[PDB]
RNA sequence: CGGGAGGCAGCAGUUAGGAAUCUUCCGCAAUGGGCGCAAGCCUGACGGAGCGACGCCGCUUGGAGGAAGAAGCCCUUCGGGGUGUAAACUCCUGAACCCGGGACGAAACCCCCGACGAGGGGACUGACGGUACCGGGGUAAUAGCGCCGGCCAACUCCGUGCCAGCA
């Protein structure tokens, strides 16, 4: 008796799984407690339809992770603090870093998604990284002025 | 001028007031010449308001301006009310 | 080259000193203040957020079984004794995270009836914040410091030899 899962359960699991059991089983327990349904083609092919969309549609969202790595992973920013020497009067958090990096080029970015803990609050040269999944990291002068 | 209005109390997140007579040039919360109620604008209680409108009457009969946020409360609880 | 400019013991910040003491943040929505008949304008006061076990309070790193008692290490009268139900292992609960929904604080000023009054009715407005909190799903998931001669609660082995050290 072919069946295929929902919640997985033990020696039979993982959802979309396909397996096959005694027909008594099925019946009055699986079936009625919803806990997987018939091994119709019916379902069966609507199955890999759920697949090939979801599976696919997925690696847009990856794809477009480095339809934005191959722009900004080389491009410079250099952002104009009022400072005095090492030290800075103020600092520079990511409400900057996303924000001047919009204007300067014309991108969007999420102040959530850096690597920043400490707001800088130092004159120097650094690249921190981006997310999600596999990553790039943007590359940024601060300066004077 | 003298005054009566609204004093913060009660802890953050927890407005609390006490309603309250006054010179305008005090510091909030400061010294009051008066007591003449209280007030839970989160009204979490049967009593989120309450007025001695026996003195209400004296102190602007004397004459005495209470905030536009105040006066709302003294007339809620009938004070200005002729019959 | 005749003369000019400045006074953070306001908010935040730099420097110096020192054992040592924070954000160049958000908002006028709430309260309070100034001017204005009013609409409203200003308010680093205030209402909030950020940083620090600095303190007080609450909460977690698991619950129930489980050997006449694994190994490892320590003692030993070499029979054993100790860590110790502790662990392994078995079920059962489900901090974190995940998806959804999401406030109270805000009813006045102002507009209509009455008279711009007493009294009645009607509308705008939330920085914190998609945050608390509610509902569904959901992984066994940080421990360290001080002391064990008497005062003073907790003893045995080795090392050391008025040295090294403790107080």
């Amino acid at each position: 008796m072919k069946v295929i899962l929902l919640e997985p359960l033990e020696n039979l699991g993982d959802v979309g799984q396909v397996v096959d059991v005694k027909p008594g089983y099925a019946r009055n327990y699986l079936l009625p407690r919803g806990l997987a349904v018939l091994a119709t083609e019916s379902n069966l092919k609507a199955l890999e339809a759920r697949i090939r969309a979801q599976a696919k549609r997925l690696a847009e969202r990856k794809a477009e992770a480095e339809r934005l790595k191959e722009i900004l992973e080389n491009l410079t920013l250099t952002i104009p603090v009022r400072a005095g020497e090492t030290k800075i009067y103020g600092s520079v958090t990511a409400k900057d870093i996303a924000e001047a990096l919009s204007r300067q080029h014309g991108v969007t970015i999420d102040p959530k998604r850096l690597a920043l803990e400490k707001p800088i609050k130092e004159l120097g040269e650094y690249v921190l990284t981006y997310k999600p999944h596999p990553e790039v990291p943007i590359q940024l002068k601060v300066s004077v002025v | 001028m003298v005054k009566i209005r609204l004093a913060r109390f009660g802890s953050k997140h927890n407005p609390h007031y006490r309603i309250v007579v006054t010179d305008a040039r005090r510091k909030r919360d400061g010294k009051y010449i008066e007591k003449i109620g209280y007030y839970d604008p989160r009204k979490t209680t049967p009593d989120w308001l309450k007025v001695d409108v026996e003195r209400a009457r004296y102190w602007l009969s004397v004459g005495a301006q209470p905030t536009d946020t105040a006066r709302r409360l003294l007339r809620q609880a009938g004070v200005f009310r002729q019959e």
